[PDB]
């Protein structure tokens, strides 16, 4: 229509660049902050692996069903590039696998996309939770988890797997699948029984594995925010950049249009 | 055009090409003339023409020539910034930023460019 | 030249047998290519039949590249 | 283009293609900053058929087989209502967007499909 | 044959087709059609270059560029510079034109490069706004399509 | 322990089972939904190419 209607359009498009560009290094502090949470939780981890490794052997009268023969993560906000996606299509890849194979698939989901995704196609689920904070605690996890643990001991489960994003680096983040469940010259003093312990020691251990697949979720989340933002400011710049064209090109065509009407009106008076 | 012809090589520096232009639409309206495309002369091309194609390079001497040059409402479509551009060998960008950086020269590495 | 918007009417009928048989799959090629082209440095871990595509776009645009004053028989 | 001229059938299958374009159109600038992924699910769902609607109403011509190649197509109007009515109520929904460009009739974009 | 692989092979030009060369300044319109020219050397094709508006010394680079490649004694080139009349800009591609012609009544071959249509545009609206002939879109005259 | 090292592994809240027993039924209880289905739901494939072509071109 003309030149007034363009203004307001580049100004419109001028405004929401600059706040996703805000939002790019927001998204850049958040991440680091997500980094440092992954990495106060790896000696627990480390540890815990020796102890139920070293107990085991020293007491193999005693082999826990975890260690002899789908838990998803999703986020709670948008803006992600496309990292929801990616793992849910690392989910359906899998368990097409096992639907070939003849076996039934119970779930667990963790955050709001994972919801979306099966509400929007009817998908069954034995437990869920959501809203966690960005900064989350093992604390909310152990109900679900238990929903998950209890069915692999009254056998209602086969195989227990996590489903979250890994952060590879900063602008990789790879979708994986990772089988939970199933699983040095001197001996420990036990108390009360070894039994007892062994039984206490790997709730704790399947735990540990879930809250540290969460976390580097969270961190998964912010990079991939950080990307997007970028992107959505750029395509901005593109789009201002062609409507200025439009605005220089709807400016000489007025003048002209202006100058033919005064020549006209003056060639007649 | 006389030290070219003495057997140098010469510099003609112009304070404002623009300002050129404008002073040839101002006659042109006094002189009654019909205006052409965004309001300018109709022998825009024409009166460029006739300047710029006495600055070359002869058999006897040289005139090279350093233009300022002014876009109006930072459009390069524009009929001034375009009829000019279309004589232009080389572009000289002198930039802010550079200049806090502490580089006096100023000009631009990645913005300025030669047809050489 | 951009091969998406650039066209002859009447060129179909002027080529020689052996350019109107080869140029088939060169066109073809940077078509394919146009839809890639952007997205390309992440499509190393996309499927097979789509880096096939992808390689074979990446090498006929190198090969359309020529010289000024350079014309080939 | 009117019920009393043309039949209910043929003016509901133009009119729910025209509805269907108009809605993906004004979604467009939203799709060019964020992306496809945060609309609704139902807009999703359209945008979908909307792009499936709009290269099945590609068709190549006998006057053109020299421009391209391939040979011309003559497409009846039984047939053409059919293929939209059924892009529309979603019968189509499992076929990639690229079986429906220069396709004719909506039997040769199954047929593209097995490709 | 233009000698250009992406031209030769994907947009072909036969004997009689009119083809354009568009595009924004300094991206090769000129390279593109002074090596089709040069092409023509042993094809039998006789070949013509009207320069119009172009800056003298561009045109002398071109002329130079065609003897040093051997493409000069096939082709005729009619030159009217920036610093000329608008009446000789807009009249240049008719004479190249007719030059063309020649070879075409009497059963042979010819090859015109016009180096810038958008210039002979220019020249003929200024010709126009000075018989004060009403203007059109863009300020050009109601004939330019004509033109 | 060891004679080297002391390792404590330590729990951040109470862990009675009844707590967790309590956490269970409070995550099943959010996992009950009006459209349960069969459990061989499946065919997103086509879907997950459809948004993820739409991504590729977004960036
Ligand atoms: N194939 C090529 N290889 C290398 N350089 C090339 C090639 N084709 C064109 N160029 C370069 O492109 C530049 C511009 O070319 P040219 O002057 O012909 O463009 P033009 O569109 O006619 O410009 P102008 O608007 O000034 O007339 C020149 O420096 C030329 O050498
Ligand atoms: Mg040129």
């Amino acid at each position: 229509a003309g030149a007034k209607e363009i203004r307001s359009k580049i100004a419109s498009i001028k405004s929401t660049q600059k706040i996703t560009n805000a939002m790019e290094k927001v998204a850049v502090s958040k991440m680091r902050k997500a980094q440092m949470r992954m990495a106060a939780g790896r000696p627990y981890a480390e540890r815990i692996r020796q102890v139920i490794g070293h107990l085991a052997n020293a007491n193999p009268e005693y082999r826990h069903p975890f260690m002899v023969e789908y838990i998803v993560v999703s986020s709670d906000r948008g803006l992600c590039g496309g990292l929801n996606i990616n793992l849910f299509k690392s989910l359906v890849k899998d368990m097409s696998g096992y639907r070939e194979q003849g076996a039934e698939i119970d779930l667990c989901v963790i955050g709001s996309k994972g919801a979306s995704f099966f509400r929007s196609f009817g998908g069954n689920v034995v437990a869920a939770i959501s809203h966690l904070g960005e900064e989350p605690s093992i604390n909310d996890l152990i109900g679900s988890v238990k929903v998950m643990l209890d069915a692999y001991l009254e056998g209602r489960i086969d195989r227990l797997f996590v489903v979250s994003n890994k952060f590879v680096n900063t602008m990789t983040q790879k979708p994986t699948v990772e089988q939970l469940i199933p699983l040095h010259h001197w001996d420990y003093l036990y108390e009360p029984d070894a039994k007892s312990l062994l039984d206490g020691l790997l709730v704790r251990y399947v735990e540990s594995q879930v809250y540290q697949a969460v976390v580097e979720n969270n961190a998964c989340e912010q990079a991939a925010r950080m990307i997007a933002m970028k992107n959505a400011t750029d395509n901005a710049g593109e789009l201002i950049s062609d409507l200025q064209l439009i605005y220089n090109k709807a400016r000489q065509a007025a003048i002209t249009q202006e100058i033919s009407e005064i020549v006209g009106g003056a060639a007649a008076v | 055009e006389k030290f070219r012809d003495e057997g140098r090589d010469v510099l003609l520096f112009i304070d404002n090409i623009y300002r050129y232009t404008l002073a040839g639409t101002e006659v042109s309206a006094l002189l009654g003339r019909m205006p052409s495309a965004v309001g300018y002369q109709p022998t825009l091309a024409e009166e460029m023409g006739v300047l710029q194609e006495r600055i070359t390079s002869t058999k006897k001497g040289s005139i090279t020539s350093i233009q300022a040059v002014y876009v109006p409402a930072d459009d390069l479509t524009d009929p001034s910034p375009a009829t000019t551009f279309a004589h232009l060998d080389a572009t000289v960008v002198l930039s802010r930023d550079i200049a806090s950086l502490g580089i006096y020269p100023a000009v631009d590495p990645l913005d300025s460019t030669s047809r050489q | 030249v951009n091969a998406g918007i650039s066209v002859s009417r009447v060129g179909g009928a002027a080529q020689t047998k052996i350019i109107k048989k080869l140029s088939g799959g060169i066109r073809t090629a940077l078509a394919q290519y146009r839809e890639l082209a952007a997205f390309a440095q992440f499509a190393s871990d996309l499927d097979e039949a789509t880096r096939k595509q992808l390689e074979h776009g990446q090498r006929v645009t190198e090969l359309m590249k020529q010289k000024q004053y350079a014309p080939m028989s | 283009l009117d019920p009393l001229v043309i039949g209910q059938d043929h003016y509901d299958t133009a009119r729910g293609v025209q509805y269907v374009l108009q809605r993906y159109k004004e979604l467009k600038d939203i799709i060019a900053i964020l992306g496809m992924d945060e609309l609704s699910e139902a807009d999703k769902l359209l945008v979908a058929r909307a792009r499936k609607i709009q290269r099945f109403l590609s068709q190549p011509f006998f006057v053109a087989e020299v421009f391209t190649g391939s040979p011309g197509k003559y497409v009846s109007l039984k047939d053409t209502i059919a293929g939209f009515k059924g892009i529309l109520n979603g019968d189509y929904d499992h076929l990639p967007e690229q079986a429906f460009y220069m396709v004719g009739g909506i039997e040769e974009a199954v047929e593209k499909a097995k490709k | 044959q233009t000698g250009y692989k992406s031209v030769d092979a994907m947009i072909p030009v036969g004997r009689g087709q009119r083809e354009l060369i568009i595009g924004d300044r300094q991206i090769g319109k000129t390279a593109l059609a002074v090596d089709a020219i040069i092409n023509q050397k042993d094809s039998g094709i006789k070949c013509v270059y009207v320069a119009i508006g172009q800056k003298q010394s561009t045109i002398a680079n071109v002329v130079r560029k065609l003897e040093e490649n051997g493409a000069l004694a096939n082709t005729i080139v009619v030159a009217a510079s920036a610093s000329e009349s608008a009446a000789l800009q807009y009249l240049a591609p008719y004479s190249g034109c007719t030059m063309g012609e020649y070879f075409r009544d009497r059963g042979e071959d010819a090859l015109i490069v016009y180096d810038d249509l958008s210039k002979q545009a220019v020249a003929y609206r200024q010709i126009s706004l000075l018989l004060r002939r009403p203007p059109g879109r863009e300020a050009y005259p109601g004939d330019v399509f004509y033109l | 322990v060891q004679p080297n090292m002391v390792k404590v592994l330590a729990d951040t809240v109470v862990r009675a089972g009844d707590l967790d027993e309590a956490a269970a039924q409070e995550a099943l209880k959010a996992a009950e939904k009006a459209l349960q289905g069969k459990g061989a739901e499946f065919d997103y494939s086509a879907a997950a190419a459809r948004l993820a072509e739409a991504a590729a071109q977004l960036r």
